[PDB]
């Protein structure tokens, strides 16, 4: 059992080289049992296997990508990496790192992918990054319904996707309402995040939305205080 | 000897 | 080498779902069936044409008829609503995903939208901007109509509305934003967002 984490999401310009890493925890990247794998999925489309690499140098690449891609290993950091040349809008996708394990002497293998990351969104665009403006959606008597009140954060005018929002550094999970982002006519995204909390907690409990926009290397912790 | 494609796919 | 699946299978709860996958090398290459929900990494539900992994519900089964393999879900549940992908390989050793099949479980229990309308924040007005945020959650099915009014008059200028999408609770959510100048916000008596879902309308109103 290994844990795999892709590098952060963000922008790459058309005709440039996409580069991603996957950091492996729990075992050594140099072990030959592991077939270090990359998989991608363009938003709204299907899954595409890109290939795998073993530390010996053995490779198996998707034939349509084999002259554009390289998988490599960095032993010092216990990482493997993806390099994709001359990218276009066709290469916009969520990229997942994964691995497949063959043990010496096994005769029955069930899982094509034994362990996997949860993917990272690479946007191929010539547009420029923009960090979000974050505004509080304050709880009032107009956002309170009976025992429970709604409050939130407005994450305004950012590019590209994705943005993640937590509340009180992840400690508050109950009542967190997730919403898709809107794509505005200007090319920028906005999203909202709302948590419903007990109305009686508003005077004493501090509420903070933790906004992460990794493509711009921006994080915002916004205090949301009652009106 | 079986490689990963033998183990997974070859019938 | 291409593994061909039907683009969509629309089925009401309780009916039997069958998803095929055809490829000329399947008589010699095992197939694997994957379930994907919410753009996450897919989960194996059937391996080697017919076998069921541990922890997978017994209602999932798989069969093989040479060039065509079939994933079958008896007693289809709302949770089984997902995208399904077959995985196999060509004779050269390239691993190949099928095109994917969207399993839609139509006819789930209806749910009325919860609507909350937020006015522009003081921080945003002090920054010389104004956005009204109409949030819509926990509704089913996913078709919804959103309209805005300034006082009692309809307004469409400055309105952006998301396409609704299912959230973690298997219910749909949506947002509509109305951008104004601070003086346009302060000059009107009120603004409203009207949310129509399955013929009935919910309207929330705010005032400066």
């Amino acid at each position: 059992q290994v844990q795999l984490q892709e590098s952060g999401p963000g922008l790459v310009q058309p005709s440039q080289t996409l580069t991603l890493t996957c950091t492996v925890s729990g075992d050594s990247i140099s072990n030959e049992d592991y077939h270090w794998t990359w998989i991608r999925q363009h938003p709204g489309k299907g899954l595409e296997w890109m290939g795998y690499l073993q530390y010996s140098g053995n490779t198996n690449y998707n034939p349509s990508l084999k002259s554009r891609m390289t998988i490599s290993v960095d032993t010092s950091k216990n990482q493997f990496s993806l390099r994709l040349n001359s990218v276009t809008a066709a290469d916009t996708a969520v990229y997942f790192c994964a691995t497949s394990i063959v043990l010496t002497g096994m005769s029955n293998k069930i899982q094509p992918f034994d362990y996997w990351g949860q993917g990272t969104l690479v946007t191929v665009s010539s547009a420029s990054t923009k960090g979000p403006s974050v505004f509080p959606l304050a709880p009032s008597s107009k956002s309170t319904s009976g025992g429970t009140a709604a409050l939130g954060c407005l994450v305004k005018d950012y590019f590209p996707e994705p943005v993640t929002v937590s509340w009180n550094s992840g400690a508050l999970t109950s009542g967190v309402h997730t919403f898709p982002a809107v794509l505005q006519s200007s090319g920028l995204y906005s999203l909202s995040s709302v948590v419903t909390v007990p109305s009686s907690s508003l005077g004493t409990q501090t509420y903070i939305c933790n906004v992460n926009h990794k493509p711009s290397n921006t994080k915002v912790d916004k205090r949301v205080e009652p009106k | 000897r079986s490689f990963i494609e033998d183990l997974l796919f070859n019938k | 080498y291409e593994l061909t699946q039907p683009p969509s299978v629309s089925v009401s709860p309780g009916q039997m779902a069958r998803i095929t996958c055809s490829g000329e090398a399947l008589p010699k290459k095992y197939a694997y069936w994957y379930q994907q929900k919410g753009g996450q990494f897919p989960v194996l539900v059937i391996y080697k044409d017919t076998e069921r992994p541990s922890g997978i519900p017994e209602r999932f089964s798989g069969s093989s008829s040479g060039t065509i393999v079939t994933l079958t879900i008896s007693g289809v549940q709302p949770e089984d609503e997902a995208d399904y992908y077959c995985l196999s390989a060509d004779t050269s050793g390239t691993w190949v995903f099928g095109g994917g099949t969207k399993l839609t479980v139509l006819g789930q229990p209806k749910a009325a939208p919860s609507v909350t309308l937020f006015p522009p924040s003081s921080e945003e007005l002090q920054a010389n901007k104004a956005t009204l945020v109409c949030l819509i959650s926990d509704f089913y099915p996913g078709a919804v109509t959103v309209a805005w009014k300034a006082d009692s008059s309809p307004v469409k200028a400055g309105v952006e509305t998301t396409t609704p999408s299912k959230q973690s609770n298997n219910k749909y959510a949506a947002s509509s934003y109305l951008s104004l100048t601070p003086e346009q916000w302060k000059s009107h008596r009120s603004y409203s967002c009207q949310v129509t879902h399955e013929g009935s309308t919910v309207e929330k109103t705010v005032a400066p």
